[PDB]
């Protein structure tokens, strides 16, 4: 599947363990929300899952490729393939939203036409093809999160993470939001979902749903 | 005491001789001494490198000049301390000569 | 409520400030070796400049011309002879050398004091000193010739009188020595505030944190300043030692060279008023480079 | 999908690098006046060696070979010692001088118009000069110590570089030059350190959404490189700028030296090899500095 | 009383207004909720009344002391009297929660001893007594929020200001953190919260409620 773990477990440094027996599986094109409380280990499986930090008890399998012991080297081949969404909508303040959502593009060293139109594409799909050339000063936060959604997806992840993506929005905007992972989903993009609200869960239990209390998933 | 005579002339003669060469060396010293006070040559005064001489040679003859002052004094010091205890072993001497009379 | 003595606070802080500098040490252990050797060699360059120019100022004598008379010569005879060229024209001075007084100056070089001693009677010649005049080579000459050819002495020595040469290469000295130091001090000046300018941005988010509270622009700017000023007492101290580590060398080289000829010369170092005032061009420096660029990095920093 | 080639994206870099140097004027300009002038000292003394160096090339380059006699040998023998040495091969021209013409010469040497009194016939030995027949001056050496040493000569002075000497060469200008390059590499390869790390520090963000993206390490690690090959080159610039100015400066002070001695003589700047020498030096030295301190600061910046 | 705005209103320098003629009253003791959407003008009305950034129309009276023109020389003594809770909890990981909890007395140069009772006596009110002595990376989120509100009234602000504080806390650990500001509250301590969370302020309706509305505060 898209991704899957095999008894991992992950212990911090003080002692404290994030994650313990945890094993779920995703099929391609299925969707997740992960739920968890105000603890919980939501924060330290999206960490786990884009490899930013190790496991120590079990395995972690991409694409059938093991993740476990993955040489550095290697990682941002791996994170190419993943896009991930925050709470905080990391932007560079700097630089154009054109910019900003023409980073993954550039990373790779595209061609600059190429780049154009597809960032054009995403813009659009987004719905702020507009302000493409306005810097992130200007917009407010809604767009500011659809801007991130927009840079997230550009490259074509084969997964896509969300890290409480409505964290500082109103629920009329987390509605919009939430619509649009959807038909980004529609669109063919598997998603996993990370969030403490119960009531945005409970609101389409379309997508099956995890609890994930105390480290341990029920899956259920 | 008759055979202590012998020893004492010999020691006179001996302080004769010391007593010349002395006086050789002690003139020998001051016109070496002079002729240093001449030709100083201090360079805080400006009085180095005489134009157009041959310096390295110049600069051998102040070593050799400093360097037969050293062994003059050397051996001054030397005469010296040897006539100096031959005086003070000799007047012993006579003391001792004093005590056998 | 209550506030430290004024200066307790200022104690505090500038202990801080120097407990700071272990943090990082390969960074501050280098800038500072840079500010010693930047201070050290305008230091050198300088006691370079100082002993040229005091011998310039010794070689200042008008080529002043030296009589030598017999070791013989009655002393009234002497006084005779020095009231007689006194009188004769040509002649703008007299200076009389008694042999005793010859004989200290003699017993002042090192390696002489047991040899007076153990001659019976030391009898240096009378040495009288004659200052022409006119300064003109050929009347020195003349006046040369016409001493010794007076029938009263038994050597004439003469001195060389080369002071426009010496004057070309203290100004190109004095050229030089500015030039080089002007530099040095610009590089250190310079090398401080890109380090002030480092250790403020390492520290952003403390700085947000701190003016977000209602603490003061003073407060936050003190340490800065104490770290520059300890760079700048360490820099100095460190120079200082440098300069004493050189000038050692320094004279023991020129000793060498000067023990070819017998007599010996002893380089004048750095006076007691100099190490001070190296000190206090530090510490300055220092200051003022670590206030001007942290207070202009300062000023672009917002809470939020 | 459509990727830019190898040259491309390094002319790019390149470009776009030279061009962020304008954000920051006054933080990249100091760092380049600091470089040129810790760059330019070192040059300017280079440059006066070589000219010092040339000078005392230029005034004489004769070769003369002089050995002592024993003070032991008397004067018949001097001349047998003559003929013999006359006689052997390589011994062509030869000059003698006598005792008494000697202490002539001291008698000189020392400023006195005639020979002093009161120092005898035998102040000095007698001394012979062999002009060097034979090119080879390792044999002739050789052969010349072999004979005086069968003569039984107390010395043989070979004319040589007794002015450098073990003493002032050997070790002081050792220790100069040896401080002047430690004082060039730690000024050079501190501040470009800092300057990047300064400029790291300010790109915390980017650089951590960069790694998140997928963004290999050496796409992020190559602007800064090139950064500090630019600031390398253009401060390599800045120094040979300096040191023609510095050269202009001194080129009236020098004349007005050279002029009083017999030896005409014109400051000469450094030659156009030299200046190749120069800008690969200092490109060299920024290409370094800036992939060690980068690389180590970049270590410790993690994406979250 | 503790805050008072006459016609006040922001004008931003892209053209975008923030606020329009805002006028409200806080009497020494209230507590108010300062609801608005997620645009609206929370998070710049907290900037302005703390002197962050100057308004444009109107006047501020602090005490009865004009802000409008405060001398920058004198925004420190203001920032000395109110404390400020961001959603952020902003903390030093760097140093220990002693050391986070005494930097507002540190900045006025108070006496070590004075210092240690005072930030005993704040934590232990806080419930952190025994972590005082730790880094903050250890302590779990509610943990790190409740050591930044104990930073802020540390100092005995006479009026305290919340921005969001609970943001990225689930309703569970919200309540704890409102009680906390209750308590607070009855200590005699003026706080101005704001949030967007309606079910909250819905909660407790005792306290008055100021809604924000584009920029217009409709005061009911
Ligand atoms: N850097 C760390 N060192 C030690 N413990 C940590 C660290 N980061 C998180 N933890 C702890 O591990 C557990 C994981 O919590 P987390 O999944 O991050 O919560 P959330 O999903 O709400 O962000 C928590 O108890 C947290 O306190
Ligand atoms: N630095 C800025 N420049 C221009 N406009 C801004 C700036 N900051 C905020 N704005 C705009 O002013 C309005 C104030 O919004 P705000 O009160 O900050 O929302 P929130 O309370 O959810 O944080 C918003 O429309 C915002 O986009
Ligand atoms: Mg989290
Ligand atoms: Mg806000």
């Amino acid at each position: 599947g898209v991704i899957r773990f095999q008894q991992v477990s992950k212990a911090y440094r003080g002692g404290r363990q994030a994650l313990q027996k945890v094993d779920f599986h995703l099929r391609r094109g299925e969707m997740a929300f992960l739920g968890g409380h105000s603890g919980a280990g939501k924060s330290t499986l999206l960490k786990l899952i884009c490899a930013i930090e190790r496991p120590t008890d079990g395995k972690i399998s991409f694409n059938g490729h093991d993740i476990t012991r993955i040489p550095n080297k290697d990682i941002p081949f791996l994170r190419r393939n993943i896009g991930i969404v925050f709470q905080d909508h990391r932007l560079l303040m700097d630089r154009s939203i054109y910019d900003n959502v023409a980073l993954p593009m550039r990373i790779e060293s595209i061609s600059e036409n190429e780049i154009k139109r597809r960032v054009s594409a995403a813009l659009d799909k987004t719905g702020l093809l507009d302000k493409a050339r306005c810097l992130p000063s200007q917009l407010s936060g809604g767009e500011q999160q659809r801007v991130g959604i927009a840079r997230a997806v550009v490259n074509r992840p084969t997964l896509l993470l969300a890290d409480e993506p409505t964290g500082n929005l109103d629920p009329e905007l987390s509605s919009r939001v939430l619509r649009l992972f959807e038909e980004f989903n529609r669109a063919g993009v598997t998603i996993l979902l990370a969030t403490h609200d119960i009531h945005l869960v409970n609101s389409r239990p379309q997508y099956r749903h995890l609890e994930l209390n105390q480290g341990f998933l029920s899956e259920v | 005491l008759e055979n202590a005579n012998r020893n004492i002339a010999q020691l006179n003669s001996n302080i004769q001789a010391l007593e010349t060469q002395k006086q050789q060396q002690a003139d020998k010293l001051e016109r070496l001494l002079q002729t240093y006070y001449l030709t100083k040559r201090s360079l805080t005064n400006g009085q180095f490198f005489h134009r157009s001489a041959d310096e390295d040679r110049i600069s051998q003859y102040y070593q050799h000049l400093a360097k037969s002052r050293a062994q003059a004094i050397e051996a001054l010091e030397k005469t010296q301390t040897e006539l100096n205890s031959n005086q003070k072993q000799r007047q012993t001497e006579r003391e001792q000569i004093e005590k056998l009379l | 409520a209550k506030t430290d003595s004024f200066l307790a606070i200022h104690f505090k802080q500038a202990k801080a400030s120097f407990a700071a500098l272990w943090r990082r040490p390969l960074g501050n252990i280098l800038t500072l070796a840079v500010i010693s050797m930047a201070l050290a060699l305008p230091a050198s360059l300088y006691l370079l400049s100082k002993n040229i120019a005091s011998v310039a100022e010794r070689v200042a004598e008008p080529s002043q011309l030296s009589v030598y008379l017999h070791i013989d010569t009655p002393e009234p005879r002497i006084i005779v002879l020095k009231d007689d060229l006194e009188r004769r024209d040509e002649i703008a001075k007299v200076k009389y050398i008694s042999p005793q007084q010859g004989l200290d100056d003699l017993s002042q070089y090192a390696g002489f004091e047991q040899a007076i001693s153990l001659l019976d009677n030391a009898t240096l010649p009378a040495v009288l000193v004659v200052t022409p005049k006119v300064d003109s080579r050929e009347q020195i000459q003349t006046l040369a010739k016409a001493l010794q050819a007076e029938e009263g002495v038994t050597d004439v020595r003469m001195d060389e009188d080369w002071f426009a040469r010496l004057d070309a290469i203290r100004h190109l000295a004095t050229i030089v020595v500015i030039s080089l130091s002007s530099l040095m001090l610009m590089s250190v000046f310079l090398i401080v505030g890109n380090t002030l300018r480092f250790n403020v941005q390492a520290n952003k988010e403390e700085i947000q944190t701190m003016k977000l509270i209602g603490a003061t622009d003073a407060y936050i700017l003190r340490p800065y300043l104490y770290s520059g000023m300890w760079f700048g007492l360490l820099g100095a101290v460190a120079a200082w030692l440098l300069t004493a580590l050189m000038t050692i060398l320094l004279n023991g080289a020129v000793e060498a060279l000067a023990q070819l000829y017998d007599s010996r010369f002893r380089l004048i170092g750095l006076g007691w008023d100099e190490s001070l005032l190296l000190l206090m061009l530090g510490v300055f420096l220092g200051c003022v480079a670590a206030k001007v660029s942290a207070k202009r990095h300062l000023k672009e920093i917002e809470p939020v």
